[PDB]
This record gives C-alpha cells, structure tokens and sequence, in this order.
C-alpha cells in the first residue's frame, strides 16, 4: 500500500475513469463490441421506456453500466452520478479547469 | 370440473391425456387454456405443450402448431430437435417459409445451431 | 449461424410516355385531366 | 439531423418529451430529389424491398 | 455465530492465496478452508439471484499446464524447451486413449522446471497418503471392492502406469528424465494427480480454437456436486480460466462452491477416475433381469419427478415442503428401472403389484448376493477412524451401492401404496 495515494484515487473516483476501466472490463467478456453496443442501447432503450420522468439529468446508460458492473460483484454508483458535499450552494458551480 | 370442485389438484397424467385429446381433435385454443391452467397448478408445461404441438401437427393443423410453439418459445420454453425438424420440415412441404425462418432463429437463439438438412428444406421453397 | 437477410434492389431504366403521363396526370371531381404544361407563363 | 423533415418535426417533440427517437425508415429529401430529377431525365429509381419471410416486393416512395 | 458448512472446517494458510495473488490469480467472494477431506472453497457474501453471472475466480493461462487433445501436441503454456526428450516420451503415446501419461509428463517436468509456478503449488497438493485415487491401492482394498470389474481395471490401469515407467525410464536414459521419476511411486502419484484433477474444456488463444486437456490451479479444490453453483468460463482477451456462479440461483454465506465432472456418469467412473462415490447420484444403473416392469409416469407422479427423461428434477414447488424422501436417487431409480409406456391406458393395481413384489424380490436377491450388510458396513466405518483412504473409499462405495438397493426397494413400496388412493 503505497502512502501517498489518496488524491490520485479520490480524482480517478470523481473525474469519470471508473466508467473507462468498466467499459474495459465489460468489453474484455464479449467478442464482437458491435454486438454489445446494440445490446446496450437496446437496454437503455427499455430502461427509457419504463420510466421515462426518472432520467432527464440521470444517463440510462450510465444507469445499464452501473446495474451491470453492480451485479457482477463491484461496487459502483447509480449511473455514477455524484454530487459535491463542498458546494457552497445554490447557483453556485465549480469552474473545470 | 368434477374433480376441481372435489378441491383436489389434478394428475398431471390427466392433463397429458386432455391436451392429446385437444391436439388430435384440432382445439389449439383450449389446449392453451389447459397449459395455462396446469401453470397456475405449478406443474411443469414443457412436456405438455411438446405434445400438444406434436399433435396438431399430426392433425395437418399446421398453423395452429405453429403459432403455439411461437407463443411457447416466446414464453421461454425450449423444444427438442425431433419438434424442430417436424415444423421446419412440415412449414417448407406445405410452402410456408416465413414460419419455417422464424422457427430456425428460435431455434439458432436456443442454442442449437442449423444443419444441411434446415437450409436444404428452406431453400426447396426459397428456389 | 442464419444470418439475417436484408434483400434491397434499386432498379434504374427508360421509362415510357404511359409512365411519365402516370406521374402527372390526375382526374379531378369534375371529369378534367390535369397535368399538361401548355403556357410558358410562370407567374 | 440534415434533411428528413418529418423525422426532424419529431425530434423536437421526442426530446422536449423525453422518448426515445426511432429510426428513420423513409429516404431523405436529397434521395427524392434524385429521383425527381432522374425521372425529369427520364430515368427511373425504385428501392424495392424484398421481404425475406414472404418473398414480396414492396415499392417504397 | 450460526452453524455453516464453512465454519466446521478451518482457514487454509495466508501463503495458499499468496503465490496466486502475486502472480494475478484473483479471488472475489470466496474463502478456501481446510479440512480432513482436503481444501475446499466456501462462500463468504450473501449473494441472491444474480441476471448474469458473477466471476468468482480468474485464473490466468501463465499459471496452468494445457495439453492438446488431437495428435498436433501444441503447449500453449510452453514449459517444454525444443529437443528436450520429454516431448519424445509425450509424443511416443496413442493420441486418442491415454491422455493422462503426457499430463503427468508435463507434472513431472513442471516440477523439473524452475521459476515454474507448479515447484510452489505441488506443496499443497494432496500427498500419496492423502490422496484418495484408487492407482495408489493395495490388493487388499481392490478386494474389498467386492467389484471383479472395477478392480480388474484398476489392476489393469496399475499395470499400464509400471509399464510405461519401465519403458520410457531405463537404465539408460538421460539423467534430466531420470530425475523426473526416480521411483515408479512418484509417476504413480503424477498419473493420480493427472487423473484425479484434469479438465476438459476448449480454449482459444490468439486465433486458434482449440479442445485440450488442463491442469489448472485454484480450480480443483472445488467439490462435486449434481447440483453445481458454478461452471468453468473461459475467457479469451484476458486468456484466462475464470469460474462463475450459475445465473439466477441464490448463494447464501457459509454455502460449498461446487462444480460437475462428468455429468452423466455411473458411480463407476468416478471411483475409478476421481476415487469418490456419491449416494445421490441420478445416473446409477442397477441391472434388473426381472419380466416385470413398473408403469413410468404413475411413478414419476406420485413421486414428482417432472421434465423429460433426458432431464429430471424435484419439482419442490408441487411438493410443498414434506416429501424429501425424494432425491438423485429415486431419479435413479427410475432411470434404470423396467418402465413400461403404452399411450394413455391407465396401470393396473394387480399387475403393478405383481411387477413390484417380483422387483423387491429381485432387489432382496441382489442385496443377499453381497456378502455384507449396511449397518455392518457401517460399523467398520466407524470403527477406523483414522485409515488408509481407499479402503474408506471402497468401504464407502459398498455402503452407497447398499443403500440405494434399500432406497429403491423402499420407493417401490411407497408406489405401491400410494397408487391406491
């Protein structure tokens, strides 16, 4: 365990890679990408369909991404989406640089 | 009804012997509400719904066969291969590709895959 | 391993006089045939 | 995104609403004007779609 | 601290997982425990009824020792050097029969090899005392076998393994085959190890797909079951061996990881392969001469057997809890016995009872020609606790055979009682 690792994994969390490494890692079970691609919007499409008020600012497919890494054993947020606790509030945004 | 009413859950041998009856006579419809009526009872249709459309076939009711092993195989059920040539074979005799087509994706999406003798009896028609 | 067939033929040919009368002739409620072009007048 | 007005008219509503957008099934206004023209030039064009379930030929304009 | 099946046995050692972990074997959600029967794997997370399945081990390619099945010998783990003589001992064997020589060769040279992963693994596997295979078995036990066929091929695959030893080592081969297998007793335990542990699976590497044989680690410590949890994926981007829970069913803490071998097998087989014997299995034969013959579906009926005769299971949601008579080996049963199926004319009482008494007194004959009872087979398990394994194997196939005649004399007079209703 390396000391001084926190920041590197707390930006990885918050930037987005979780969603590279989980593409990496579904696409390392599959064969033809092409195939799962249209399975995967064919799925975001039901999920559209069933409950179309729920998405909107919450991605289906992030959603399809996040039921499938959550039922094969890792741990990952709902259609990784997080929020930020250190808002200082209403109509305030963070600036990317 | 007799024997519903008695409050006693029938055999599934009787509800074999009902289906047979209804396959050799042609009544795919009630058939189906027997196959319905032994899910609900918690009893196993696979079997049943084998023989009824083995039955209808038997009977030259072709379509009726047809279409109850659509809603069978739409339901989730698997067919054995003996069931697979007997409509593939059937649909292409009598002309009807369509079916035949959608009986071999069925089947190619259940696991087993297509032979000469499959494509041999679509493309009788397909010439 | 059927694979799924998609069977599309765009046909191209000389078109005969019937044809090209077909795409503009038309028969109004009162009994006239409309699709000539007669005068050079546009507007 | 370019040329088919019904399915651009759609795309509006589908997506204040929030649907899914479906496929685009009928040619573009660009392929129509070929025809248009192509025909102008006496020269015909028909898509012809054959279903492979039936074995029929269905004329799409 | 609720009573497990994973909690009886004890941890394994911190440095099993170890070696593995360091050269990227990963493990999720499961523990490896220890036993007097050996290691096994167990459950550590409630998992309940998954749409896919869940990968539980994954095994890489790096680690496991894969022959190919047809007459191009091609390792894919390539431990074997160009010109070395053990690829002419492996290559001077009969392609389609015996495979496990060449698997044991390859062991053998594994073991030779250094910076192999097998010199560190080969610690934990199962010694010559420990291992129950029936090629390291004294006559004592092959008699007690009370079997002439089994025995016979045991003393015949004995025969074969001090064969091929005396041929392929002699005096004048080289000393890099000669330290391989000094002694016959350690090319014995390499064809045990072989035998006992091989996995017949297809793998495709790069853009050949192939069939092969494999000795793969972390993969067999897992038990037999006919109801398995888990099957052998193979994945190949990774090129690696990874197992997965079965889809759809519900594993629970403390709960045995368990997959199949050879399914669709006599208890014959395995005791002859593996060295095991189950008294559940569905696939049992017992040979009945008897004219008489048993009705099939008034026995599936009353006994709630549903499916087709290529696939037979409990249907416990008609059973409402209660019967638990019902087993792999009533399954059995009714495979292996007299059926007879005339259309839909329906079994007659008398007939059925004739046909039953004439199978019970045929099955009493059959019980009698064994020169042993099940409670005496019993005591004398009992009485050895701590014993040489294949005579507890033996003892234990005895007392399986034994109590599946017994199961089925008594299934056949609950038929006969319950048909009259």
């Amino acid at each position: 365990r390396i000391p001084f690792l926190e920041e590197q994994v707390r930006k990885i969390r918050d930037g987005g890679k979780l969603l590279t490494m989980d593409i990496h890692r579904l696409l390392l079970n599959e064969d033809n990408r092409f195939d799962f691609v249209n399975e995967i919007a064919a799925e975001a499409k039901q999920y559209v369909e069933n409950n179309r008020d729920e998405y909107g600012a919450k991605k289906a497919i992030l959603h399809v991404l996040s039921n499938r890494m959550n039922d094969a054993g890792v741990y990952r947020a709902e259609a990784y989406m997080e929020s930020d606790p250190f808002k200082p509030g209403p109509g305030y945004m963070k600036d990317e640089l | 009804r007799r024997e519903l009413s008695e409050g006693l859950r029938p055999l599934h041998e009787t509800f074999l012997a009902l289906v047979r009856l209804f396959g050799a006579k042609g009544l795919a419809t009630r058939g189906l509400e027997i196959l319905a009526a032994m899910e609900k009872l918690k009893y196993d249709i696979r079997q049943a719904w084998l023989v009824l459309v083995e039955e209808l076939v038997r009977s030259n009711h072709l379509e009726d066969a047809n279409k109850v092993f659509l809603k069978g195989a739409e339901g989730g059920l698997r067919a054995t291969d003996e069931i697979y040539d007997l409509l593939i074979e059937q649909d292409c005799k009598v002309g009807d590709h369509s079916n035949a087509l959608t009986i071999a994706y069925e089947m190619e999406a259940a696991g087993r895959m297509a032979t000469t003798f499959h494509f041999n009896c679509l493309l009788s028609v397909q010439a | 391993m059927i694979d799924r067939y998609k069977h599309q033929q765009l046909r191209i040919g000389s078109v005969s006089p019937q044809q090209i009368s077909a795409w503009a002739t038309k028969i109004l409620p009162n009994g006239e045939i409309v699709g000539e072009v007669t005068k050079p007048y546009t507007f | 995104k370019s040329d088919h007005i019904r399915a651009r008219q759609e795309v509006l509503g589908t997506t204040i609403i929030g649907g899914t957008i479906p496929n685009p099934e009928d040619a573009p206004e660009s392929f129509r004007l070929l025809v248009r023209e192509l025909r102008s030039l006496a020269l015909e064009l028909n898509h012809f779609l054959v279903s492979e379930k039936n074995f029929q030929i269905n004329r799409k304009e | 601290p609720h009573d497990t099946p994973a909690s009886q046995l004890e941890l394994a050692d911190p440095d099993f997982y170890k070696i593995g972990y360091v050269r990227s074997f990963r493990a999720y959600g499961i523990e490896f425990r220890e036993g007097p029967d050996g290691y096994g794997v167990f459950a550590s997370r409630d998992v309940e009824p998954l749409r896919r399945a869940r990968v539980i081990m994954e095994i890489p390619l790096e680690l496991m020792l894969t022959i190919s099945k047809k007459l191009p010998w091609m390792f894919f783990p390539d431990i074997i050097p160009v010109g070395h003589p053990i690829f002419d001992i492996i290559n001077s064997t009969n392609p389609e029969t015996d495979s496990d020589l060449r698997l044991a060769c390859l062991l053998l040279y594994a073991f030779d090899c250094k910076d192999n992963f097998w010199q560190l693994y080969g610690d934990f596997l199962p010694s010559d005392d420990e291992c129950t295979s029936f090629l390291l078995a004294t006559e004592e036990d092959l008699l007690e076998l009370q079997d002439e066929k089994l025995a016979s091929t045991m003393r015949e695959q004995q025969q074969r393994a001090l064969e091929f030893w005396e041929k392929n080592w002699h005096s004048a081969v080289p000393l890099k085959i000669k330290r391989l297998a000094r002694d016959p007793e350690r090319f014995i335990w390499a064809m045990c190890i072989a035998q006992s542990r091989s996995i017949n699976l297809q793998m495709r590497i790069g853009a050949l797909v192939q069939d092969a044989n494999l000795l793969v680690p972390y993969a067999d410590m897992m038990n037999h079951s006919f109801q398995p949890n888990c099957f052998f994926h193979w994945r190949f981007k990774d090129r690696m061996l990874e197992v997965m829970i079965n889809a759809g069913q519900r594993i629970r803490k403390g709960d045995e990881m368990t997959v199949d071998y050879m399914a669709g097998q006599k208890n014959n087989f395995f005791m002859q392969r593996y060295g095991f014997s189950s008294p559940v299995n569905p696939w049992d034969v017992i040979h009945f001469t008897g004219d008489a013959k048993i009705h099939l579906d008034t026995f599936l009926s009353v006994f709630n057997i549903s499916g087709l005769p290529g696939e037979y299971y409990h249907n416990s949601r008609l059973s409402n809890d209660g019967d638990s008579f019902v087993d792999g080996a009533i399954i059995a049963a009714a495979r292996t016995l007299p059926t007879w199926s005339d259309g839909d004319l329906p079994p007659i009482p008398s007939l059925e009872r004739k046909a039953v008494k004439e199978l019970q007194e045929e099955c009493h004959q059959m019980l009698a020609e064994f020169p042993t009872t099940s409670d005496e087979d019993q005591k004398i398990l009992d009485s050895m606790p701590d014993c040489r394994r294949t005579l507890e194997a033996a003892i234990k196939y005895r007392l399986h055979r034994k109590l599946l005649i017994e199961k089925v004399i008594q299934a056949l007079d609950i038929y006969q009682d319950r048909i009259l209703f």
